[PDB]
């Protein structure tokens, strides 16, 4: 066995890919998603833990022996040629070395080489935060050969390309995994044309937390503003204090609403709902101020109109708001 | 400095409850262990418990027969002995162990010791 | 005694030694015994759903290639000799970030035996993921595991067992988590089958129970007192419009301030936590209290009867809400 | 075709090769052409005054020592061969923390040519400092630069130029900053003189324009509405002492709560920002409104005239304050 | 003088030297003397229960293999020579993350002596865990230790002692912690017995006393003044329902705002801190004050007597609460 | 040229400093401060980016050739002896390796060696936060030989010791660079006596941000408390609400004041000003409570005295406060 290993490495040039000028090297890759980490909306990145496995043929490693497979050490990897596969949208990726380099190198008598390494990747996922928190995102994962163009290295998915786990042990506590798709395409760059393999993870945000935290308190405060309409006009310190304090309450709720989103300029659905609710409580106090002035100096029945117009307008706004974001 | 006084050990032939009172900087010595020293023999480990948390560890000879509990508010460790056997005739000691004193089974690692109660069954 | 004689023996063992080949290559799988001495559990993060563990990880196996004769001693060699010896490809499946301390040197131990037994100890600080069911939070119980598995070698080449049975893992009692208490720990040995084959697996799991004392004082008590403070409005005379209205929104304002601070310390989980239900329930009660005065003022301008009915119903309903809530989560 | 023949050619090139000596050592300086393909601009931090850039950094130069004959192909070698070849000592002057991705291998490319041309590509994530003039914040325009310079070799030994002219840098349009928009990018080539000598310099600068939409809705609109809400007190009757006083401080209380949250997201710059002037200006107006009722109450105990004068002046003065403020910063 | 002669002497010492074997291998254990020069204690974290320490760690031992003759000088060699010499496997048991500074080079010193004495100095920045008893916080006293122990070699092979007795550790007085004061430091030498055997142990412990000045001004004084401000309601006339009710909840609102900010700076410890008891106690008093007006208003619609009794009782009870609280924690 | 390099490294012992037993090695050092990073008041540290250059003589590297200088690679540095200069007050320092090790090694025929390396240093700077934010700090930067005492290695500043940039590109956004000085001294330690070179950077904090954020709002709130004095005593709900809400407003401002300082126990000037302002608003409500009780049951003219005493006391406090911290 030791003699076999020495012969394989003797006269072997790791600087040259197998079939350097013969034909492009065909590499079969498949991925096992161990778990998907939390999705960082602030940095538009998500963590993913995978067992990345690559398969390719190198005729220089053929050996004739009764043993048809050679499970070798991680140190053996540096001796032979390894494809320079890299992830294009990876902000930061690491390979675990505890307690030993988590890499596998198996060589068959056929010359087929299986190279599997465990990787933790913080891939980049540009998030379109429109319709937040009802937004739906598709985070990609693109990898390709860094230096070898399509004329030298060609990737290809295996019959079991992307293998997922139970999806319950996954670290997704905000989103819910709903879709998965694999794609093959060629991207032209300055150096040349490279075959790029992409895996898109479809994630839909779960609205349970945001609805309880923001929507219900904001709605109740708006209802509390309508309470001032039933209090009689003579109670000046009561209606005035109720209106101003509800505005202060909405100010407190508005700050906590956008405490996790980045500073995107476009108005998210969460921001739109809070802003509209802020106008209603603002208009409630302005309505009383108008009512108080004219009464102290039709308009006299503004309370009766306010008791109908304000609830109807808010209900109409909610009907338009929810339909426009739950369906479109 | 930690002062340890143990009490509740009498002469019987039975369920006994031994209590070890502690005073001083007990936080610096969070692990309490019970030791017995039979005449003519080296001091023997029985069971070691932590002041905080409450996780327990017992010797094989006294496993599932002796149970130890503690409460930080009372600053006392209670050793409950059940199904006594004639081999349990030894001077029971209460000892305190530092957080980084190493193994529980070795009495040398313990710094402060109690007076020791003589129990014969 | 003779250092040169010992040096020659060590050089003889290393001469021709192939690190690339496992012991008993092409034969029976090598049995590897593992024992863990826990140093501390530094952190348990709910937001990241992981915990940090520091431990002394030790492995036991027999390598006949390293057997030596004539030296009746256990050779404790320098940690740098491990690079010239075969070690199992042991890795943690659920870890997120791990490292071996290297101050003042690599915290690594190699101890040989005359029969070829090798002792390999490492002081490892690891961050292992732990999915947490926070439905019953903060009255929840968590089962955080540490998966130990061989990366490349299958069951045909290597096997794992806990050395010492249930005594393989020690130091659990020394762990002092500020927020949790170690209820129990379990040791599991099993075989996991993958596409490449079956691999040995060792699992160490801790059952963590969260301490309720902090949340009871910090969160529940202020919420209860504010809700009780809202019931004070019922005693206040109905004509005191300014007083009762001011009491209403200010209690609502106070509840919002409490709610804003509390929810920040947790991840966005769609399901309703016990803390989530309690905070929203109290916010509804104070909201209804101000609504109650609205109806009173309107009908006034039976009015005493509405206040009396409100007084009986509100403490009873809130007590009923508390009783249902506590029984559900306890 | 013949892998052995190619292997012999590569070994011949590396035999006797001295990495310590630059091409054309002791002769004309070696011209190095650089082109950059931007991947993304991850972050732009105002507090740290820096930005994070990910890019494909490529260098072109001719090394006659690496010229080979008989192979009419471009040899794309393994990234580990770069250690045996001379590469320019290119560094970024304004960077704060940079690294080269190494998953699954070092993102490095070496491509040789028969005439000795070497292509050296690196995928680099760099954090480069960028001083920001925040006087006009958040309506400011920023010019963040990336300085490229040789560390040891002077202009006598090495020279830098943008390969492709203005097309040397691509991928700018793909950048999608949530808070900024890339107005323009410029390429500058110049020589910088130091005590040790003159060094070649390449500069890549981005003109960033901050998006005003977020701050207009989040910050300005609540401040305006509170100030308008304070003017409601003028309409309220003068005898309503409890109502007008309560309206006053609560508006002041509301303004303080807005002010506390807003200033946290920025560093402590002594100069007055546009956001700084607006928040303080609104806080003065609400402060004066409560002072206005103080004078009214005192003189009452013309009183109508003071209120009427206040009503005309306050919206006019605030509108004048807004007009001056917006014209100054736009 | 003769550099070649010195070079030959050093090469002679390193020739045949076995780093894998300790001095006096197979004989008496080697005595290692340790002295520490503290540079600074950068941080003391209550949430993480650890402190950061920077120090000059020096070790003294005799190695007859390195003894040289004919050179009456102490050879201060380059730090890279330490890789070719045996050094003790000294590690810190309670450390969480440690490193050796490497700017501009590894902060390492090797100094040989003609008799074979070796001086090995390292500048180490270490983060060592320190369990903190926060029951008396912020009036607590902490005993943070630094455990020094050999990893592989037992007492039969190596022994540790403090070189210089109580003078082995210096620089303690120079430490300037913003939040703590170094009351005392102690040096402890002992043997720790494990399953593998007994190991030498050196312990350096600091007794830290927290400074109470910051918390007294920041936390206690606002809480006291708000509680006193609540007693103002008793002086206010009973008919002023709007005034007294508004005073009540606003004081309750103020207390909640203070409580929210204060508890954030600490970990979730179930036991009651001194700060925890004081904040909750004040919140109860203001809660009772609003309840007191409720009873007054109800009975009114003796009423003066209830207010008078409340006035005498509340300041007395709060003073009694303060007296009991301060005596308990001081 | 290649032959010259081989001869220099052949027979060369890097473990021994030049003139090991002849005389102490004289090292000339000068520093170019590329930029000074932000000053972390919480951690009492500041970032500094410099081009650290060292010059010393090594006769073993003398070569006779027409070329009088040899600009060598960074890999050549490890071959020859390099002084073990380290920074004593450096919490964390790094040397950039992008794209290559940013080190320079030039050797002349004279044997003079120039070694320049780019360093980013997070030096330790103990800050005395008394008189904050009007405090003035002098952050040092100390470096010396780690293992070689004064009898073996001696440092010495060159004729251009510390060279600064435009000081406008510097990352100091809180402080302003005002002074610079270099010092040479010998520090005795357990190992021996070492020559220590110190560079002190004088930094004065700019008070513009703190004055707007805290001083003006706190002063205005105190003025608002005086407003209650002019409101007539009969308006109980007005003056009571004004007094209590101003106290609540001061509580909000007090928390945000000390949001960047560490937990130092000593009372800073910022803390003193806020605490005094908190007493004034507290005393304003207590004053009305005293006035209300006696009126409901001289003292009757307490409003007239309050309208004079309170503004005078606060003006007197401001005069003492500003003089004591702007001059002393
Ligand atoms: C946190 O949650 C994890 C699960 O996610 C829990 O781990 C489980 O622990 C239980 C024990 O408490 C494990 O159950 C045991 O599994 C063993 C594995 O057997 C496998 O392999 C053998 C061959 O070696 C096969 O024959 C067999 O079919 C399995 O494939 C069993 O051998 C055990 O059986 C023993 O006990 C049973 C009674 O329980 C007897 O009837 C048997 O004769 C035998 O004595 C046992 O069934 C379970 O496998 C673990 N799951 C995982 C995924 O590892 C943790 O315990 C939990 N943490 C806490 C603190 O609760
Ligand atoms: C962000 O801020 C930086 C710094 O201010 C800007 O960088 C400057 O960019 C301008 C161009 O916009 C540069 O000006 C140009 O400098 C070139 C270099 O000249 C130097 O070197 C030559 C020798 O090669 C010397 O002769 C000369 O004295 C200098 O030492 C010039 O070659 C250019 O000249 C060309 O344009 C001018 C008109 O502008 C014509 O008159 C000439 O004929 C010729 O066509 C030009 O002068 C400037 O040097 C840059 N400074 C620095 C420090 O980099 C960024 O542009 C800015 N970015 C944004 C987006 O705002
Ligand atoms: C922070 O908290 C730690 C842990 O609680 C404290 O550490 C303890 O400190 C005390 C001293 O204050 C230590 O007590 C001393 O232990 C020495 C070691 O003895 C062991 O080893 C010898 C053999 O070498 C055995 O014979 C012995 O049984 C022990 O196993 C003793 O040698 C000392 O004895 C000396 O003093 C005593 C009186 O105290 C005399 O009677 C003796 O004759 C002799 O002069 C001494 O007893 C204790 O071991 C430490 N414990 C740990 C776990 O480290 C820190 O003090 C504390 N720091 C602060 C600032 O509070
Ligand atoms: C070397 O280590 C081995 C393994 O721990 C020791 O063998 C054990 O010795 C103890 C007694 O000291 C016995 O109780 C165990 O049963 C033995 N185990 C085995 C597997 O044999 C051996 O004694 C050690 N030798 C020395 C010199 O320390
Ligand atoms: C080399 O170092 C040794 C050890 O530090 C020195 O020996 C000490 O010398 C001092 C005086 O310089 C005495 O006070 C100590 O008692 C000595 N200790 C020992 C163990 O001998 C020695 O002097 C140094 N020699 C030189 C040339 O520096
Ligand atoms: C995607 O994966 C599936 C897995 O069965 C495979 O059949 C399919 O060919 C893959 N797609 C591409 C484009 O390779
Ligand atoms: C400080 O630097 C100046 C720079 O010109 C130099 O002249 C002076 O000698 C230096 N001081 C010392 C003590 O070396």
């Amino acid at each position: 066995v030791t003699v076999i290993l020495n012969n394989l490495l003797e006269g072997y040039d790791n600087k040259l890919r197998p079939d350097i000028g013969v034909k492009p090297t065909l590499i079969h890759t498949d991925m096992y998603v161990n778990s998907i980490g939390p999705v960082n909306a602030i940095n538009m990145e998500y963590t993913i833990d995978i067992f990345f496995a690559q398969t390719w043929y190198d005729r220089r490693l053929k050996f004739n022996s009764t043993i048809k497979v050679l499970r070798l050490n991680s140190n053996m990897v540096g001796k032979i040629w390894i494809p320079d596969t890299f992830f294009r949208n990876s902000k930061k990726a690491d390979a675990h070395w505890i307690t030993t380099p988590n890499r596998m190198l198996r060589i068959w008598n056929d010359g087929r080489v299986l190279y599997t390494l465990r990787l933790t990747i913080d891939a980049e996922c540009q998030l379109q935060l429109h319709n937040f928190p009802m937004d739906e995102h598709s985070c990609p994962l693109e990898f390709s050969s860094y230096g070898y163009p399509r004329e030298e290295i060609v990737y290809q998915w295996k019959r079991s390309s992307v293998e997922v786990g139970d999806t319950r042990s996954w670290r997704l506590y905000q989103f819910s995994f709903v879709g998965l798709r694999n794609t093959t395409e060629v991207v032209k760059t300055t150096s040349g044309d490279y075959v790029v393999m992409s895996v898109y993870f479809d994630l839909s945000r779960r609205m349970g937390y945001f609805t309880i935290q923001t929507y219900i308190p904001c709605t109740l405060i708006v209802v509390l503003s309508w309470v001032s309409f039933w209090i009689n006009k003579d109670a000046v310190p009561a209606r005035t204090s109720l209106g101003i304090t509800t505005v202060l309450t909405m100010t407190t709720l508005s700050t906590i609403a956008r405490k996790s989103l980045p500073k995107v300029s476009y108005v998210t659905a969460m921001d739109l709902f809070v802003s509209v609710c802020f106008i209603f409580v603002f208009s409630a106090l302005v309505e009383y101020g108008t009512l108080h002035y004219f009464v102290s100096n039709r308009i006299a029945k503004m309370d009766s109109y306010a008791r109908i117009f304000f609830p109807t307008a808010f209900c109409l706004f909610n009907l338009v708001y929810w339909v426009s974001y739950l369906y479109l | 400095q930690v002062q340890l006084v143990e009490s509740g050990g009498g002469l019987v032939q039975g369920s006994l409850r031994l209590s070890c009172a502690a005073s001083g900087h007990t936080f610096n010595y969070p692990i309490m262990g019970w030791f017995r020293q039979a005449p003519g023999k080296e001091r023997e480990f029985v069971g070691a418990i932590s002041w905080s948390g409450g996780s327990t560890s017992y010797a094989d000879s006294v496993k599932d027969r002796f149970t130890i509990s503690r409460d930080n508010a009372k600053n006392t460790v209670y050793l409950e002995m059940n199904n006594l056997k004639p081999e349990d005739t030894a001077v029971y000691y209460c000892a305190a162990k530092g957080r980084y004193s190493g193994g529980l089974y070795y009495p040398t690692n313990y710094d402060y010791w109690g007076q020791g109660t003589q129990v014969t069954v | 005694g003779n250092m040169s004689f010992v040096k020659e023996t060590v050089d003889k063992l290393l001469k021709g030694y192939d690190i690339r080949l496992r012991p008993d290559f092409g034969g029976p799988p090598v049995c590897v015994g593992m024992n863990i001495d826990i140093a501390s559990i530094d952190m348990v993060s709910e937001v990241n759903m992981d915990y940090t563990l520091t431990m002394y990880f030790q492995q036991y196996w027999r390598d006949k290639r390293l057997a030596y004769s004539g030296i009746p001693l256990n050779l404790t060699l320098d940690n740098r000799v491990a690079d010239q010896l075969w070690v199992p490809d042991t890795y943690f499946l659920n870890d997120k970030k791990s490292f071996v301390h290297g101050v003042t040197v690599k915290n690594r131990m190699i101890r040989l035996h005359p029969d070829g037994t090798v002792l390999y100890g490492l002081r490892i600080t690891t961050t292992a993921a732990c999915m947490m069911d926070l439905r019953r939070y903060p009255l929840d119980e968590q089962n955080c595991t540490l998966e130990i598995e061989s990366y490349g070698y299958t069951t045909d080449d290597i096997e794992f067992y806990w050395r010492g049975g249930d005594k393989a893992v020690t130091g659990v009692e020394r762990i002092e988590l500020p927020q949790f208490s170690i209820v129990e720990h379990r040791l599991v040995s099993r075989n996991v089958v993958f596409a490449t084959g079956a691999y040995p697996r060792l699992s160490l799991s801790f059952r963590l129970k969260r301490n309720i004392g902090y949340f009871i004082l910090q969160t529940y008590m202020p919420s209860i007192l504010i809700t009780i403070l809202s019931w004070v409005s019922f005693w206040i005379n109905y004509d005191a419009s300014a007083a009762r209205v001011a009491l209403g929104i200010t209690t609502v304002l106070t509840m919002t301030t409490i709610n804003t601070h509390l929810r920040e310390t947790l991840p966005k989980i769609p399901y309703v936590k016990a803390i989530d239900m309690y905070l929203m329930g109290c916010f509804v009660f104070v909201f209804l209290a101000l609504l109650e005065y609205a109806f009173v003022n309107y009908i006034f301008f039976d009015v005493n009867a509405i206040d009396r009915w409100s007084r009986i119903v509100f403490p009873f309903t809130f007590s009923l809400f508390n009783l249902v809530y506590w029984l559900y989560y306890v």
